[PDB]
């Protein structure tokens, strides 16, 4: 059927992380960076590790709001930096004006911004497991700034949603039964847990 | 098994299944066995004389090394069948040979199988 | 015999193409298993070791055969599997040492077979191109393996394409008077190699 | 004629229930759930019980407002959960971020949101009467949340309208003359009331 | 005779296909009516009861005939109706007991005929596939009934497809010397049954 | 295999035509034999028992198979025979009891094998449609049996058409360490049955 497909298995939007830019209290800055990832949550990890090689595109959506569900009309800037490039380091650094770091401008009271990014890799596919000898599959970053001269005193909360299109998976492998401990490494605890629930006897049932 | 971990990402399923048995003993070991399947919505048999009446298959592991059975059709959602293993004949052994053995279960699905609704799994890591 | 072709495709592109017989391993009543990284098992032996360590790039397929030698009064069963990109994890310094990751031609003995030493149930390690060995049916197994890779023409001293794993599911047992260790032998034969 | 049709008999929008999320006074919470139904009002009950088996689709509209007909620009979230799934239980529980519970985002000052839902049933039709042996025909739920960190102190009133399309009715039955007492059950009172008004004599008229 | 086919369609798919004569019911001057659930009336009688209770799934059609036996000095009139999904309600514990819901082959006597014991006017119970019996015209009535259902192949011990209802509209009355109870007889004949 | 057709003629005229596996019997060093009356062995089991006890008349043929399960370190030999109208006599009340005459599906153990418990030499019990079982040659035997009778269509609860007899001629013997009881299994399959 159509529902039991690789195409429909991975074709949904969903949260990947929350970012808050703080400009009040002990911290008074206007910028925040976020390393884009695909495996920041456990559930998406176990669903993306049914395969070994993959290739797809990505679409990103941004929803931003104050701390009381209010939407004034202050301006904001979103900038994406490709891999292998310096990232901003101050509220009004030099990197905020470059013609090769694609940036976009939008207000706080408007329909959410939406952008798309191509398949960025120097190989023919992504690899989750690499037997040879800070995400592994580097894709880029997102710097978010509020365009202002001085401080504002108001914090901003930002969520981000990602959709993936044109998926292609090649070789499968079994799922995971042990608890996750560390990122980018398959290290597991020393107390091995059985995969199946227990039973009183092999000749009993309910 | 990969059928019961991929059926936790869906809600409704229907179709037939497949179970294959395998015997690992000495070459000079002989005996018989009985495998039965009670349809959904019944009681587990208490004697082999009752399990003989329904659906079953005899198995002589001294002449064959693997046997298979097929469930007709099952359909659950979100009381569902049972299978039993009975002795028929003891286990014969020549001198200077072990008196133990083991079996494997080897479950699988069939060509008529559908999944109809998407939901997130619960067996987290 | 009952040869199995992994994924149904051969690689398809005298001195370095010959049979290499590896060291024999002993099977006991208590035993966990063994495994071998396959782009390196031959990085120290024969002409193939020499031209692999010299040249920068490498690609090849392989053919493997496993042989047993027992009698009719022994009992047991084994499993032979091939795993593309077999990464070995460490239980709880988050860093396995060099020995486990890159064993020699003799391989490394498994520490925790139940989770396959990588948190993998081993009840699902049959999607891989596997085969069975039963001590009452037969004593041989053959496997073909093409060159799977994302980027063509990669290194041979810094990469590991796949690994081969042998595990006893049923335990070995016998009676008094019989030999207390059946031997197991492994052979390799490079096919369609390039440098 | 076209007006005396089953297609035109059931083809209208109308209220099905009102929901208020309260975040002030003795109750300070941010979420509210509502079990979707089709027979929450007496008039729609007597019109939907002229048949026994039915099959249709549904379209839902949401109108939301404050207590003084004012429309500020605070953000809101609407989420639909299919039957057979856990429902949220707190202002910021885990179920608010799942890729399989279709959710939508909209502001308080905007055209009303509008969504459609397919025919959800494990049979070939809905049944209002079941002779065999908390709505009976389960369809889903609607969880409504205001995206905020702390409390707001402002209550919100929400109404919902439903339109049904592609109706199909099979077997008819007479209407109801007795007063409704309980939901999901046809139990009636012990004082039987005559269906027709009374008259002084069988040979008199006005 | 004047046979009526319900909804105009037959079901259309020796030992279990034969006539079953039910118990005779007595009609008096004071009487309300009787009704019978029809997937169960035969769940205790004959071979059909045995294979219905054993097998999980069931589907079938039915043919019913009602006979009267009176003279030319009696008077009355009856109504025979068939109701798909006849749910019985309880007047004011909101739960009717087992007896009313699942009567035996003898059926259950009506308590409040005016509302059909379900809050139904009984002045509109003619959209159903009905027939009339008048003591001066004739004494027979026949009805065909296909297998109506939403999901095919449902249970036979947990479902009730329809019900049959007999109600005297005009009251029975006679003169002195005549028998004070006309009998009524019901028969069934399963047609195109499956298990 | 080596199937034998008794007297060269088949009887020739789903639910009641299927294989029935009887209880297993144990063979020891000391043992006499077993026998089974064949119109009754199935007069308590399955559907066939039900329609045999209900209907007055009966006729049918039969097919029987006997299986053994031993190893190459055991020794022995058996004889399987079928006797039309096998009447059992009593040694010196001139009346054998019900148990010997009409044993259940498990059969009755022989008391005096030499005279076949009927004053019959057993050195001549080869004119009957017999077969041999040798523990070094094979382990199976099959027999077909038509419906022999003087008057057609006789009773099934008051008549005994024939009987089946298994007797060890050579005694079982083995060496230390081996199982001390080879099992024997019997199966039946009614063919061309009528009622």
């Amino acid at each position: 059927v159509n529902e039991a497909s690789v195409e429909h298995f991975y074709s949904r939007a969903g949260l990947v992380g929350v970012v808050e830019v703080k400009d009040s209290g002990t911290s008074l800055d206007g910028y925040t960076v976020w390393p884009i990832d695909v495996m920041g949550f456990v559930q998406q990890r176990r669903k993306l590790e049914l395969s070994t090689y993959m290739r797809f595109d990505a679409e990103f959506t941004f929803v931003s709001n104050l701390n009381d569900s209010t939407t004034p009309g202050m301006l904001l800037q979103y900038m994406y930096v490709p891999p292998g490039a310096p990232k901003p380091d101050s509220r009004k650094s030099y990197q905020w004006q470059t013609a090769t770091n694609p940036s976009v401008f939008a207000k706080l009271s408007d329909p959410p911004p939406q952008v798309s990014v191509p398949f960025m890799s120097p190989a023919t596919a992504y690899q989750w497991f690499y037997d040879g000898y800070c995400p592994n599959n580097m894709m880029g970053h997102f710097a978010i700034r509020t365009v202002s001269e001085s401080t504002t005193g108001k914090n901003v909360h930002v969520r981000v949603y990602m959709r993936i299109k044109h998926v292609r998976a090649w070789v499968p492998r079994p799922l995971r039964s042990q608890a996750y401990m560390v990122k980018n490494y398959p290290t597991y605890s020393q107390t091995i847990t059985n995969t199946a629930t227990d039973r009183a006897s092999i000749t009993t049932t309910d | 098994t990969m059928v019961g971990q991929i059926c936790r990402y869906y809600t409704q399923w229907s179709g037939s299944l497949k179970v294959t048995f395998m015997f690992t003993g000495s070459f000079m070991a002989t005996g018989k066995m009985l495998i039965a399947y009670t349809p959904p919505g019944s009681a587990q048999p208490a004697t082999r004389e009752a399990a003989m009446l329904g659906t079953h298959i005899v198995w002589d592991f001294g002449l064959q090394s693997s046997v298979t059975l097929v469930i007709p059709w099952i359909s659950n959602t979100h009381a569902t069948g049972i299978v039993t293993i009975w002795y028929q004949t003891n286990f014969v052994v020549p001198p200077d040979t072990p008196t133990e053995a083991n079996i494997i279960a080897l479950g699988a699905a069939q060509k008529n199988f559908t999944l109809k609704l998407c939901k997130d799994t619960d067996e987290i890591q | 015999a009952n040869i199995v072709l992994s994924y149904g495709e051969w690689p398809e592109y005298v001195s370095v193409n010959r049979f290499y017989t590896l060291s024999t391993k002993s099977w006991k009543t208590e035993s966990t298993g063994w495994y071998w990284k396959f782009p390196d098992v031959l990085n120290d032996t024969g002409v193939f070791g020499q031209n692999a360590q010299f040249h920068y790039l490498y690609r090849s397929g392989f053919c493997m055969h496993v042989q047993c030698n027992a009698s009719k009064f022994h009992q047991g069963a084994l499993l032979v599997a091939a795993i593309p990109e077999f990464v070995v994890a460490a239980s709880s310094g988050l860093y396995p040492d060099f020995a486990h990751t890159n064993p020699g031609k003799n391989g490394q003995e498994f520490r925790d077979p139940y989770v396959l030493d990588a948190g993998i149930p081993l009840s699902q390690a049959l999607v891989f191109p596997h085969q069975w060995i039963n001590l009452r049916t037969n004593n041989c197994a053959t496997i073909i393996m093409p060159y799977v890779n994302a980027l063509p023409f990669d290194s041979a001293l810094n990469h590991s394409n796949f690994g081969l794993v042998v595990i006893p599911i049923s335990p070995l047992k016998y009676c008094n008077g019989a030999t207390t260790e059946v031997p197991i032998t492994l052979t390799i034969a490079p096919l369609n190699s390039e440098f």
